[PDB]
This record gives structure tokens, sequence and C-alpha cells, in this order.
């Protein structure tokens, strides 16, 4: 086991943490003191990540109030020990991680068994300081965390020596060099960015002229514009000639941590909101006072919404400020109202907050185990008082907030009974049931959202469960693989809070245009708001455009590895998601793809394209050619490389294999074509020593001269190109392979390749398509004959897909002296896998549920909302208020450019439309479009204009688009360009035709 | 704040701008396919200046636009693949302007890249400017490249035959400007 990582489970997490990091995690034993919501959330996340063993310590008996945020406790468990009822359910999350229970902790020395000790809100500050001194002086990593209502903190102490090995987890920067001067000024190539900050370190390779500068030596970086940097003298090494590629390196960093006692007096802060800087110090005293209080008052916290205890705490804070004047700062008074809010909420347990700190803390643990990412140094404090509703609508006093013998008791402690009722009666749509979706549903079960007689949840997802999802989508188990995410997940949370039983509508419908008959005008008009747990841009902008049309709030979010964001979309007030979208990855120029690659990304893109061509497009085309008797007409219409479609057909049929050995020969021959003949061919067309552009050698800069390959079955990439090509072609023609039986023996393949003849490379419009038509077989000769197309599945390691692409890419990499890449890197690029971890997912989801509270109060003050960006690598928190909507003006009338629209009753006539807008709005419709089609234009010729100008809109659509409008459709959205009274084009709202 | 307008509307406005006879822009005939798909234009390209080797040639083309215009680029391909040093059998082109530069773009500092501020007329200007002055820093593995580099008479002979084939597709369609 020692040194292996189950890639099928951990794939998405490995791309975040790396192999090395995960191996150090698998030697580390973690202990968590206190298993309420904060504990179980931290533990859930650490156990999913994969450490050596998880041990939990909580002997106290279960109470109903503890069910506010502990998703693993039920009503039936009351009275029992929290550790014992939590451990079994924790154990289910990762069979590779054993979960144990510490009966007792009166012997502090038991902590020596452990590598990381996390102490939650059940441990006194007295005991926290004791346990920390023991950890600090024994070399054990100590982390601590507390939630008090809508407030919270975390404290990190990794000891006198700790080494950060990779501080950001981002991939190292590189770039091609054109010149190195004696003083060390590296000038880049042809206008590429390096991306390097001051004090980075870099190595060089392929630098001709400076021999021992390529041997692994590091150079510190002084940046000189975006296209240059300096690295000190280089006269000793030689004199620059040509070529060269630099590569960034992260050097280790030794950092030191101070004990908890030392930091209570002199804390080091990491800020969670730069708009609340001043609160950090206030809360540092406050949180300590909350312990001095509990010592004085028999362990009890301030009573909920109680003023006596609040003024007592304000006293305790003032007194502490006089003991510690550097921690509050000169001339800085106590923020009495903040401390007052702290006491009013000391007893609260808020799902969204418990999730925020659970995810963040779980990550601080993996950094403690592994040396990956920069730990928090050292204290961090957080509040979300912007979640509180307007006191006028929902009063907060000692009667609104008292308990009522419910699970939601410690949420009422913050918000009041009537407000929790409003949460319960909410009608909400959750699009997607994946990592964010599962965390969202747990949070909603803990909230009771939709549990009311007026409320409900609709959750939808057309995907199933795969094993790699079990690492962060924790409502699913290995026995659930294959089932539908939404149905398993809704069943899963009704177990957790049976108050939701029968109130979650779990669909398996994909959200897009084709399912608008299920999700109809009536479906949307009922909802209070919409929540996205989507992973792709088409689904996010479709849901967005639908929330704009129906004027419904939208809660959008997302994660990339350690990074996450949240966005709040409010009708009539903020921008939508589509406004502030991201630009998809740059397409690779066709010249770099087809003839002059310089990265492995170019050989994998080329290799995928070739996979898709060989084993999918070709079968699809042969089966279309035998099925559709007018394929040739549609293919001549179909402009792109028609001769290559017809040559694909003719190849598939003129030489079809009948046994596996013919597939082997085909694969070896293709090897020769792609990597020997085609390379020699390119070299004939542009010779190695060709000096074409300016007098300079042709293969200079980003152009690398290739070398034809001499097949060597002992070269692993050469071998697996033929093994995979052979098995995939065998699949295309329904030919049983001997490798599906057992794994491939090289002597078998070598015996066939040894008795093969290898053609030498010979270097050298209407007739060309007709002779190919005549050569093709007539479909009538081939009965029942089908080719089986291949459907690229990246996550099946037996199916030869990534195997072929790896080999193919890497062979082409050999061709162009590009370093090869392993199976996992190819899977990541070829398969476009997004790195994911459960820690970031939980944190983001919590922040989202802290904005949901604001939606329930119909808040319309844009400043009360918070859009989040986190990077747990750093760790960095950065909130900002949402951007207000663009506004526009036509004819001195102002309108909202995202949300406003003209409403028109009935399937009006185009003429009546134009006249209605000139009389009523002063706009002269110039151009009018429906979806993708242009219906009307003011510049149209007479014959085009008169036939269109007389039609009603639905008939107009049918005329222009050649399609009936369905009967289910109730409304249509039209886009117009128009002129104003002055004759100048103006941007104007859209039109909603209520039929 | 550059391109607040819709994608559909943006292409329509640039379609009306480039099809206006009064505007009269530097010779480019463009019309939508089936006057219905906004996001797929058919474009006839004629060469302006006599000094270049492609003068007096009408080469048809299609421009396909993506849903997220203009923060992605459009695809361009000649409806008949032509004899050009930067044209593959497909009809697709080696141009630096139709690909994104990547990472923080910040200034897009020295030359020729796709941006949101970039316009369709700009793409069409650069297709013509690359046609009349071919670019040999990014050649394509077509016969046309090798012939331009050695500089035999065959290069200009196959340019002429292609310009004659291009002239073959102008009479159909009364108004020839
Ligand atoms: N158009 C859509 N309608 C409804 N749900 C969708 C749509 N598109 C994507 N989704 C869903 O959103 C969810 C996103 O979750 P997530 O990406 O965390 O899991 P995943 O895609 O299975 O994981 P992996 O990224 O490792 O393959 C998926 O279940 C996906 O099927
Ligand atoms: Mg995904």
């Amino acid at each position: 086991a020692a040194g292996e990582i189950d890639e099928s489970l951990y794939s998405r997490q490995l791309y975040v943490l790396g192999k090395e990091a995960m191996l150090k995690m698998q030697t580390s034993n973690v202990l968590i003191l206190g298993l309420k919501g904060l504990g179980v959330e931290i533990a859930k996340n650490v156990v999913l990540a994969g450490v050596k063993s998880m041990t939990v310590f909580d002997p106290e008996p279960v109470q109903l109030a503890d069910l506010s945020t502990q998703f693993f406790l039920t009503e039936k468990d009351i009275g029992q020990k929290r550790g014992d009822v939590t451990r079994a359910k924790l154990a289910e999350l990762n069979a590779y991680v054993p979960v144990n229970v510490l009966d007792s902790l009166d012997d502090v020395t038991q902590l020596s068994q452990f590598q990381v000790v996390v102490a939650t809100d059940t441990v006194s500050l007295e005991d926290k300081v004791k346990i920390n001194e023991f950890c600090h002086s024994s070399g054990i990593r100590f982390i601590s965390s507390e939630t008090r209502g809508l407030f919270g903190n975390t404290f990190v102490d990794l000891g006198d020596e700790f080494t950060v090995l990779d501080p950001t987890g981002e991939e190292p920067r590189t770039g091609m060099v054109s010149d190195i001067e004696p003083d060390g000024t590296v000038t880049m190539l042809d206008d590429n960015r390096h991306g390097l900050e001051d004090g980075n370190f870099v190595r060089f390779s392929e630098v001709e002229g400076l021999d021992k500068l390529n041997d692994g030596t590091l150079f510190k970086v002084e940046v000189l514009g975006p296209f240059a940097f300096r690295i000190g003298s280089v006269k000793e090494y030689g004199e620059y000639k040509k070529g060269g590629i630099f590569t960034e390196v992260k050097v280790p960093r030794k950092i030191s941590f101070k004990s908890l006692k030392q930091q209570l007096s002199n804390p080091e802060f990491v800020f969670s909101d730069f708009a609340k800087f001043d609160r950090a110090a206030q809360l540092h005293l406050g949180f300590q006072a909350l312990h001095q209080f509990a010592v004085r008052h028999n362990g009890e916290l301030p009573r909920t919404m109680n003023d006596e205890d609040a003024n007592e705490l304000i006293k305790l804070v003032t007194d502490l400020s006089v003991q510690q004047p550097e921690v509050l700062g000169e001339g800085v008074d106590v923020n009495e109202d903040l401390i007052k809010e702290l006491s009013y909420q000391a007893r609260g347990d808020i799902p969204g907050v418990v999730a925020f700190f659970g995810g963040l803390v779980a990550q601080e643990v993996l950094k403690a185990c592994s040396g990956k990412f920069t730990p928090l140094k050292q204290f961090m404090y957080f509040d979300s008082l912007e979640s509180l509703p307007d006191p006028k609508n929902f009063p907060r006093n000692e009667k609104t907030t008292q308990p009522v013998n419910s699970r939601y008791d410690n949420q009422i402690a913050v918000f009041g009974l009537d407000f929790q009722k409003k949460i319960a009666n909410s009608k909400v749509f959750l699009v997607g049931s994946g990592a964010i979706g599962c965390e969202m549903l747990k949070n909603w079960a803990l909230l009771g959202l939709g549990s009311g007689s007026d409320g409900y949840i609709v959750v939808t997802d057309n995907d199933s469960i795969e094993k790699s999802n079990l690492n962060r989508q924790f409502l699913f188990r290995p026995k659930d693989v294959g089932k539908n995410k939404s149905e398993v997940a809704a069943e899963a949370v009704c177990a957790m809070n049976p108050d939701l039983k029968g109130k979650i509508n779990a669909k398996i419908d994909k959200v897009g245009p084709e399912t608008e008959e299920i999700f109809n005008d009536s479906f949307w008009e009922s909802l209070d708001f919409v929540t996205n747990a989507l992973d792709n841009v088409d689904a996010r902008t479709y849901v967005d455009r639908r929330c704009v049309f129906y004027r419904k709030p939208l809660l959008e979010s997302g994660t990339l590895g350690t990074k996450g964001n949240t966005q709040v979309i409010i009708p009539r007030l903020t921008e939508s998601y589509s406004s502030s979208r991201d630009p998809p990855e740059k397409s690779i120029p066709l010249c770099t793809l087809r003839s002059f690659p310089n990265k492995i990304d170019h050989t994998i893109a080329w290799a995928k394209s070739l996979f898709q061509g060989y084993f999918t497009d070709s079968a699809e085309n042969v089966n279309m050619y035998l099925t559709q008797p007018n394929f040739v007409e549609q293919t001549l219409k179909q402009s792109g490389d028609v001769k290559g479609v017809l040559e694909s057909i003719s190849d598939s049929l003129s030489s079809k294999p009948h046994n596996f050995e013919d597939c082997i020969k085909w694969a070896r021959l293709e090897f020769e074509k792609k990597f020997n003949h085609d390379i020699k061919q390119l070299l004939f067309n542009f010779p190695k020593d060709a000096k074409t552009s300016n007098g300079e050698p042709f293969w200079s800069g980003a152009k690398r001269a290739p070398t034809p390959l001499e097949f060597d079955i002992y070269n692993n990439d050469h071998f697996h190109f033929v093994v995979a090509g052979a098995s995939l072609r065998a699949y295309n023609y329904g030919i049983k392979s001997d490798d599906s039986n057992s794994k491939p023996n090289v002597d078998e393949y070598k015996s066939v390749i040894d008795h093969m003849i290898i053609p030498e490379f010979t270097p050298n419009g209407s007739d060309e398509i007709d002779q190919l038509v005549s050569s093709l077989p007539d479909p009538s000769t081939l009965a029942g004959f089908k080719l089986e197309p291949v459907d690229f599945e990246k996550d099946d390691d037996t199916n030869h897909h990534i195997e072929f692409i790896t080999a193919c890419s890497n062979c082409r990499a050999q061709n162009y002296f590009i370093e090869t890449a392993d199976r996992q890197k190819t899977k990541f690029i070829a398969g476009r896998i997004i790195p994911a971890i459960a820690t970031t997912t939980s944190l983001v989801t919590g922040l989202v549920n802290l904005e949901l509270y604001k939606l329930i109060d119909n808040k319309t003050d844009i400043e009360q909302y918070k859009n989040g960006f986190v990077n747990l690598a750093l760790p960095f928190f950065g909130f900002s208020e949402p951007i207000a909507s663009p506004k526009g003006e036509y004819n001195n009338k102002k309108y909202d450019k995202i949300w406003d629209r003209f409403d028109i009753k009935g399937d009006i006539k185009l003429s009546d439309l134009i006249e209605h807008f000139e009389k009523d709005e002063g706009l002269e419709i110039t151009m009018l479009s429906y979806g993708v089609s242009l219906l009307y234009a003011s510049f149209f010729p007479p014959k085009k204009l008169k036939e269109r100008l007389n039609l009603p809109i639905t008939q107009l659509v049918k005329l222009v688009t050649k399609k009936d409008i369905p009967a289910h459709v109730s409304t249509m959205i039209l886009e117009i360009c128009a002129d104003d009274k002055e004759g100048e084009d103006v941007e104007v709202p859209f039109i909603t035709i209520h039929l | 704040s550059s391109r607040k307008s819709t994608a559909s509307s943006l292409l329509l406005r640039q379609y009306r701008e480039l099809t206006d006879p009064k505007k009269a822009i530097p010779s480019f005939h463009i019309e939508l396919e089936d006057d219905s798909n906004i996001f797929t234009w058919n474009i006839g390209v004629m060469v302006l200046n006599e000094d270049s080797i492609y003068h007096g040639g009408f080469f048809k083309a299609q421009m396909r636009f993506p849903e997220d215009f203009p923060f992605s680029p459009p695809q361009f391909r000649f409806t008949p693949a032509i004899y050009h040093p930067n044209v593959y059998r497909d009809g697709r082109l080696c141009i630096s302007i139709l690909h994104q530069s990547g990472d923080p773009m910040t200034d897009e500092p020295d030359a020729e890249t796709w941006s949101p501020v970039q316009t369709v007329e700009s793409v069409l200007i650069s297709i013509v400017s690359l046609l009349e002055d071919p670019n040999i820093n990014s050649p394509a593995n077509v016969d046309a490249a090798v012939d331009y580099r050695k500089n035999p008479e065959q290069y200009k002979q196959r340019v002429k035959m292609e310009v004659e084939r291009s002239k073959q597709d102008i009479p159909k369609g009364f108004i020839m400007p």
C-alpha cells in the first residue's frame, strides 16, 4: 500500500494536491476534539481527502439542539456519545481511512500518537492552551477553531520549524528565450510573456553557448518589463549563441509559528474581509472574553439576546484591552455594538458559517500534513452580520429567539422563529447535483428549507455517479455508482433531516432548451429563487437568461482546485452571470498544431484530434453512408474537406481487417505514416538547414526541426501506440482481440511486426470527387454491416482511450524533442478535467448559503450583498459588493439594460408592432430577430419587406426559419435595433410577446 | 464596458454597417446564409490593389461565429480551398489574429491578436493584407508554400489559374461591383 494512490478515486484531488503531497498525507494521523457541526465538517473533509487515520474525541451526549449543523446525528441518537454515533458514518466516507474513537483524554500524553490535533468549540481556552503547549513543544501541529453564531475564528500553530514546499500549487511558469546578454538580461521570444514576479527562481535548458547554465542551477529573478528579466553575470558560463527555454522553480521556505499563549497577547492576523479590517482586533478580544465569561458563569455562554450578559462582555473586552493595548491599538475604542452582537449570538450554530470554517480548517490540516500551500499565519476572524434580516420585518429579542424544542433551536437563536418559518416555506430550484449540489442539499436539510407547508425543493441532474466523484460528492457511496445523482442525494438528505421527507422533487432532466416543456412558464413563476451547482458555461448562461426573463434571484458559485467564487444575481439591481463570464481557453493556432509544435499541449490536442478521426468520425461516416441512400448529396452540401470524408469511407472499406493481426499491421503502418513518412515529407518541403525568412535559419524560435522515428517495440510509447491502435480498430470492426482476454505480451506483437515490409518514403477539381464516388462499394453489397463508433470515455482505464492518446502525443513529442507526459497529465488535458477538492467545495457552498439568508429578506440594498473569491492555497479571502446593472437611455427615458423589457399582448402583426413602437416609445424598429434568426430589417428590398410586413410573429418565424412554433410555447423573446426620434441608433430593451 | 450589447445584436449591427451601400467600405460582399443564421456569413473577397499578386480575384468564404462573441474568435474558411501559402486543403488559415493570446491579456502589447475591442472589419482587413502580402513566418504544409519559397514561375502561374477560377464565380449575381 505504501507509495500507492488509488487514481480512480483520487483523480480530481491529485490534480489539486499532487502525488507527493498525498503520500505525506497517508502517513499522518489526525485527531479532532469536539464533534458538533464544526468537528464533523472538518472531519468529513479530512477523511474524504485521505489521511492515514482519523481519531475523534467527543464523549458528551447528543442533544436535539446539536442537530442544527451536525448532519450525521439524528433525533433518535439523543442521549448517547457523539464520538460513537459519528464514527461509523464517518467511516463510510473512505474505506482507505480508518476512523477511531478516543474514549478519554485525561492523559495529555496520548496526543503523542498524532501528527495533527484540531481543537473545536467544545474545548475550553484553558484546555486549548494546555493541549497547544504540549503540541508546540512535542512537535505536533495544532489547529483550533470556533463558531459563535454568525461569527467565527481559526488559529494555526505548526511549531518552530515548518517547511512549505510548494506555496501556490499553480503550475510553474516557462517561456522561450531569444537572447541572453553577459550581464544576465534574458530577452523573450517573438512576444511571449514570462509571467514571473520579482524573487522567483528559474532554471534554463537548451540554452546553446552557456554549457553548465543548463544543469539545474537556479537564478533569482529581477523583472525588466513583461518581456525580460535579469539573472546576474553569465560571463563564467560561456557566450550566448541561440535557443533556450526557461522554467520556474519553487524553493522551500522555512517558517516559524508562535504558541497560543504567545498569540493571545500578540496575534498575527490573516484578514477575511478587507472591508472589516478593524473588526479583527475587536473579535480577538471578544472571543477571549467569551471564555472569561464562561469561566465565571459555570461554563455557560452569554444567554441568547440577553443584554445583561452583553454589557458584562463589553466590560470583559475593555478590561482585556487594557491588559493588551498593542492588540487593539492606540486611541482605538471598543466597538461596543460588535461585542454586543457577539454575546447575543454566542450560542448560535449556523450552517453556512460552520461549513465555511469546516472547509478552510480541513485544508489547513492537509497543509499541516504535507507541506503543500502556505498555512494561515496565524489567526483569522470572520463574521457575516450582513446576513441578519431587517429588524422591522423580523424582530430579534428574547421572545422571538427562545428555543422551541426543535433541531433548529440554535438558528432561531440568531434569526427568530418567524424568519426560520420563512426559510421553511421557500420554493427553490437547484440546478445540478454534484459536489456543490450535494453540499447545498446538506446545508438546506440543516436549514429546513422547503420543509414548510408552503415550501419545496426541486433538484435536477441528468448525470450518474462515477467513482471519482465519491471524493467530494459525499452523499454518494460506492454501492450508489451508476445511480442518478439527484435521486440518491435527495434520499440521502431526507435521512439526515426527515422534515424534508416528501418535499424534494428529484428530476433527472437536463436544463436547456429541449426540456422547456417540463420547466415551463408556470414552473419558474412559482419559485422564490434559483441556485446553480453547474460545471459548464452553457448550463450556467441558460439558467441565467431564464432567471433574467422571469426576474428571479440566482446564486452562482464555482471552484477550480483551491480557488472558488460566489456571485449573487438580484432582479432589477445587479448584473447577471452572463455579463461577468470567463473567456474559454485560447484555441491553439493551426500552424502550431499541424506543423510546428513546442509544447506537450500541442501534441495531445493533435493526438486527440487523430483519435477522434480514426475511431469515431470514420465509423459514424461509414454507417451514415450505408444507411442514408443520399449521403453523397448531403456530403457535397457539407463543404469541409469532402475528399477526406470520402477517403475515410474508402479506407474503412477497401482494406477492412478480418483478424486482430490485420489491426496490428494497420497500427504499425500508421506509425510509419504519421511519425516517419509525414515528418520526412515536411523536411523535404522545408529542409533542416533552410534559411528562408530574412536570411535567418527557418527552424529557429518556436519552430523545432523534427526527426523521423525508428520504431522500437521496446520504447513504451511506440509499443502502446500499436497496442491501442490495434485494440481500437478491432473494436471498430467487431474483431475479438486476445488482449481483452489477458494483458498484452510484447513477443506476440513483435512476432507480427518482425514479419512486416515497410514502404520506403516516396516524396512525390471535378474529376477528383467523381473517381472516388465510382470506387466506393455499393451499400447493397454490405448487409447488416455496421462499424461501432468509439465514445471517448476518459475515466475507464481498461478501454485504451487515454493509452492511445498518451502514446500518440508522446511519439509526436519524440518527433519534435518535446518531453513526454504520463497517463495522468494526458488524461487531464485530453479529458479537460477540472481539479476539484471537497474543502473548497464546502467553503464556497457555505458562503452561498450566507447570501441565501439575504435573499429571504428581499434585501434590495446592493451593499448588503457579498460576492466572494477564495484561494485556500494562500490562503486569501476577498469579498466585494456585486456590480450594479448597466443602465441605458432612449429619448430621455432611462431603463435597465439587463432586466427591463417591453411586454406586448397577443401574437401581434409586425406592422402593428412597428407602429406601436413609434407612437408609444418613439423608436423606429430597424432590425428584429428571434433567437438566432433575423426576421425583419428596415433595409430589406420591397419584395422581401411586403411579404414579411403583413405577417403575425409566429407565422413570420415560420416563414423565415422554416419551423412551426410548438404549442407549449407561451412567450417569445425578440431583439431589436431601432433609431430614436433624432434618427440615431440606440440600444433598447428586448420584447416579450405574450401569445 | 466594451461590448455591453448582446452577441446577436452586435453581429447584426456590424452586418448592417458592412452591407450599407452609402457607407461603401473597402470592397467586401457579405450576406448571411439563408438570410436566417446570423452566426454564419458568406463572404466574397476581392483584392483592392494591383501591385499584389492576387488582384482582381473573387474568392468566396464562410465565417462561423461562436455563441459568446466577441470574447471568443470566429472561424474562417474558404468555400473553395485556394492556392495560398497559408491555406490548407481544408480552407482554414494560419493567422495570428483569430486566436487568443492567453493569461492576463493586460495590454496586448506589440501586435495582431484577438480581443473584445477587435471588429469583424478588422478580421477582413487582415485576411486581405495577409493575402496580398503572404506571411512566411507561419507557412502551411501545402504545395503553395514550397513554391513561394523557391520562387519558380509555377507559383504565379497557379495564382493566375486560381484567380481565373475565382473570376469563374462572379457572373452569377447581377450586380458586380
Ligand atoms: N445542462 C445541465 N442540466 C442539468 N445539470 C447539469 C447540466 N450540465 C451539467 N450539469 C451537472 O452539474 C453537475 C456538476 O457537478 P461536478 O462537476 O461537481 O461533477 P462531475 O461533472 O460529475 O465531476 P467531474 O468534473 O470530476 O466529471 C454534474 O452532475 C452535471 O451533470
Ligand atoms: Mg465537471
